[PDB]
RNA sequence: ACGGACCAAGGAGUCUAGCAAAUGUGCAAGUGUAUAUGAUUCUUUAAACAUUUUACGCAUAAUUAAUG
RNA sequence: UUUUAAUUUAUUCAUUGGAAUUUUUCAUGUCGAGUCGUGUUCUUUGAGAUUGGAGCACUAAUACGUGUGAUACAUUUCACA
RNA sequence: GAUGUUAGGAGGGCAAAUCCGCCGAAUUUAAGCAUAUAAUUAAGCGGAAGAAAAGAAAAUAACUAUGAUUCCUUUAGUAACGGCGAGUGAACAAGGACCAGCUCAAACGGUUAAUCCUUCGUUUGGUGCAAACCUUUCGACGGAAUUGUCGUU
């Protein structure tokens, strides 16, 4: 789309929109992130506050596979399984769904949200938040620890 | 963390012996060559030095022998092994 | 730099035009590979060009639950199928000497997959109506009639693919059998707290058993 | 079983017998020319433990190599350049002296033969000595051998100059696998090219 | 200088491509659009004509 | 004050990477089918078409040097 | 024209050697040395009380060993080669 | 050891886009500049193939574990390196292409080198018009080899 470019509409305007006094020189402020702490310091401090310096210790080789764990919050367990099965677990008070969250692909169960009152539900996960446990037990369910 | 060879893993994801709960499952020539080669070669000069340091037979002497073997051989375990085997030969020749 | 932008990060400070390359030939290469493997399976005369691979569990905690095709069956599972590695590598069985069967489940499941492949095999005689009983666990050669009637049948390639796992992430239990006394968070915290000292105990157990 | 005893004796190098033997042999090698053919391997056990065999086309050459590092090739110690590059004395060559030794004989002196390996033999203050095993790829005794004849086909010309001998594999970082090498594996330059080469797809 | 690494092709969303194909079929299904496209179909009995 | 003797033709904000904003479009707690495979597609076609009911990116949760 | 699949047919007599697995006993064998390694110097690396290489000095153990497990140590488990 | 216009052979040079070793800058960036960057690049020297090189774990992981090498997608502009400035920057797992494993040394074989080469002969059949070519195992001779060839694993 080179015919939509703004330069085309400055075709006979001498300065090409880049100014008559200041001109368009090449790197008049330095290259890349050159002037940080010196003459681009205001830009750096105004838009990237904590840029300079270092904090914390070093993790030499990380291996993110070790600590990878996705989280599902407590208000999505009932939405994990289909609607007619929600209905069928709802009207019947003698059965509860057992959801292996790990199989859907989450490792930890977090506690944000609201479970349905007096609706037991059993959840299997590798990790649980304490509030997630409290809510699951409060609705009459149980948290099963799995690996 | 450490596992256990028996007593299968608990289904817990964190801690000792964790994980899924699958069901686990489980001299006549060398020393002869050593003797002949020892008879024809002997001991290297630093071996002799360590031997005499051991023969001195004091706590300071054996500490010095460990230091000297460690310096001569590099690393600590190599020096410790050398001093220990030299002690063995010193006893075996002292009998 | 100016205005509110992410700080530039471009790693183009070297001579990059020399290293730029663009894959104008992706689909051409796809067609060529497909033609080559089609010609291979046409040349080898009805014998499938795929080789049987075991199914193994992916490493690390991230891919613990998933299985995939591994490289080669092990000696133990080949023996359980009654098949020496030397003879198995001549009937499209992959074998590697590095894997070890750390669990009875893996052993049994790979053995039964091997047996399924074995009984699905129909051997072609080495010498044109000189059928023999085989060797090293290789099945006995089929006869002329069964070869004739089976060569025109569609060759199943399902056993070559990684097996699809059932999806029972939904279960139903009676409300009566829910353990209301369990404390998963407490058990997690306690296990993490106690891990160090139980490593101690196992260390000492190993020391004691060493003698 | 004689080779085992020879190996264990040569494992000492500081015993009286071995010290005297090395001293006299290195004295002989000092007077002998820089690179010269020898009738038989001076260390039969080590030679045969390397690729050496006792059939017709196999040859052993003894070669001296000067010790120390070679100093920078700049005319006097001038170096017109940044201070990071002014150094001329402590420049350590990437090729080892063993590789240099096998090159000294395989480059042009015996260009018909192919370098197989080389071993130790002796040292002194100013020279390191080596013996290089060479194979004639035009002798039928090696051509017809089902083994060893892999060296006959022309993809193994001047292995010592391509860094394909054991010394070359050592100084190329190919003697260590895993995370301790990582980059060297397909060759260092090839790996660098792969790592920093950018791939663009036609349809983005 | 023109370089071979220009963005020659484009990536089109599969859903958008399917939407476009469906819409093209629908448009082919009405007489006025087929007529306005340029075809001389004044003697066709119906625009979504189908033959045995 | 500098350039311009004259005429013709050529002659200069582009290409790629990466980010954002804006707007249009599709789908939406999902979205993109990557590499690759299949398939009576093989002038065009190096494009189009497709993907046996947890690949990967981004998003869906933040915070802390960090055990978490 | 090239090759390369399926298809067609092989039958009698003979001894010569070899191979795989399975029964019953021995003996736990071998396993790459101026090499590994360590120190130091230079270089190289994302590799950081040193990633690899090289020079010099020192210079090993023998499978119960020795090498990795990305922070230098000592005592020691474990895993993997 | 020498020496041989002894017999039979090999190397040398050209060519380089891809490939393998060595050697090796500075321009440039840091708005100066010296570490850093440019770059393990350009230039220089040497060496191969239709591919080369790598390659059959002294590997990774820490899991329910994987299993030679290479390459693609990704991990990831991440862990990390850095006047911690400018800048630089991997690996494991995962999805795919392809898929192949092996032999020396060492062990064992001495009522017997059971090995190998050179030269000179013999036939076993075949496609060629021819020129030539493919198969062939019985030797004999001269040597090499026990300072170790071959067989077994």
């Amino acid at each position: 789309a080179t015919r939509f470019k703004k330069n085309r509409k400055k075709r006979g305007h001498v300065s090409a929109g880049h100014g008559r006094v200041g001109k368009h020189r090449k790197h008049p402020g330095g290259r890349g992130k050159a002037g940080g702490l010196h003459h681009m310091r205001i830009n750096f401090d105004k838009y990237h506050p904590g840029y300079f310096g270092k904090v914390g210790m070093r993790h030499l080789n990380l291996l993110k596979n070790r600590t990878y764990c996705p989280t599902i919050n407590v208000d999505k367990l009932w939405g994990l399984l289909p609607e007619e099965k929600k209905k069928e677990f709802s009207e019947n008070k003698d059965i509860a769904p057992v959801i292996d969250v790990t199989r859907k692909g989450y490792f930890k169960v977090l506690g944000n949200g609201k479970l349905k009152h007096n609706q037991p539900i059993v959840v299997k996960a590798r990790y649980f938040s304490s509030v997630a446990e409290k809510k699951i037990k409060a609705v009459g369910g149980q948290c099963i620890l799995v690996a | 963390g450490r596992k256990s060879t028996i007593k299968p893993a608990t289904g817990i994801a964190v801690g000792f012996n964790s994980g899924h709960v699958v069901t686990k499952r489980n001299s006549k020539r060398k020393e002869l060559i050593k003797d002949v080669v020892r008879e024809i070669t002997g001991f290297s000069p630093y071996e002799k030095r360590i031997i005499e340091l051991i023969k001195i037979g004091t706590s300071a002497s054996t500490k010095r022998s460990l230091k000297y073997a460690k310096k001569k051989l590099g690393t600590h375990k190599r020096g410790k092994a050398k001093r220990e085997e030299i002690q063995k030969v010193v006893i075996l020749q002292r009998r | 730099v100016a205005h509110n932008n992410v700080l530039p990060n471009v790693h183009l400070h070297k001579w990059w035009q020399r290293h730029v390359r663009v894959n104008f030939s992706k689909n051409i290469k796809k067609k060529k590979r497909r033609l080559l493997r089609e010609k291979r399976r046409k040349a080898n005369g009805g014998t499938p060009i795929e080789k049987l691979h075991p199914i193994v569990h992916c490493p690390t905690q991230r891919y613990n639950f998933r299985t995939r095709l591994g490289k080669g069956f092990t000696f133990e599972e080949l023996k359980g199928a009654g098949l020496t590695p030397r003879a198995a590598q001549t009937i499209g069985i992959c074998y590697d000497k590095r894997r070890k069967n750390r669990s009875e489940e893996s052993l049994t499941k790979n053995v039964e997959r091997l047996l399924k492949y074995k009984n699905s095999l129909v051997m072609i005689p080495l010498k044109k109506n000189k059928a023999k009983k085989g060797i090293g666990g290789i099945p006995a050669d089929a006869d002329k009639n069964t070869i004739k009637e089976f060569r025109n049948k569609k060759p199943l390639l399902s056993i070559f693919k990684k097996e699809k796992n059932t999806k029972p992430f939904y279960e139903t239990i009676e409300v009566s059998k829910i353990d209301k006394e369990f404390l998963a968070y407490k058990t997690l915290r306690r296990a993490k707290l106690a891990e160090r000292r139980k490593n101690r105990r196992q260390q000492k157990k190993d020391i004691k058993f060493k003698s | 079983g004689a080779y085992k005893y020879i190996q264990e004796i040569w494992k000492k190098k500081q015993s009286d017998a071995m010290h005297f033997l090395l001293r006299v042999r290195t004295w002989e090698y000092r007077q002998l020319p820089v690179v010269h053919r020898v009738s038989k391997p001076s260390r039969p056990d080590k030679a045969r433990r390397l690729g050496y065999k006792a059939i017709q086309g196999f040859v052993i050459y003894r070669v001296r190599v000067r010790r120390g590092d070679r100093k920078k090739r700049v005319k006097k110690g001038i170096v017109h350049g940044k201070p990071k590059h002014q150094g001329v004395h402590k420049q350590k060559s990437t090729r080892n002296l063993k590789s240099v030794a096998e090159g000294k004989v395989g480059k042009s002196i015996c260009g018909n033969l192919r370098v197989l390996n080389s071993y130790w033999v002796g040292q002194d203050a100013v020279y390191k000595y080596y013996e290089v095993i060479l194979v004639d790829p035009n002798h039928n005794a090696v051509r017809n051998n089902p083994k060893i004849n892999w060296i006959c086909n022309p993809v193994h010309k001047h292995r010592e100059l391509r860094g394909l001998t054991s010394a070359g594999k050592k100084y190329r970082g190919l003697r260590v696998k895993g995370h301790l090498s990582a980059k060297s594996r397909p060759s260092i330059r090839a790996n660098w090219k792969r790592r920093q080469l950018i791939k663009l797809r036609k349809c983005r | 200088p023109t370089k071979i690494w220009r963005r020659w092709g484009r990536k089109v969303n599969l859903k958008e491509k399917r939407y476009a194909v469906c819409s093209s079929i629908a448009a082919s299904g009405v007489t006025s659009l087929v007529l306005a496209r340029g075809h001389r179909i004044s003697h066709l009995k119906e625009v979504p004509l189908v033959v045995s």
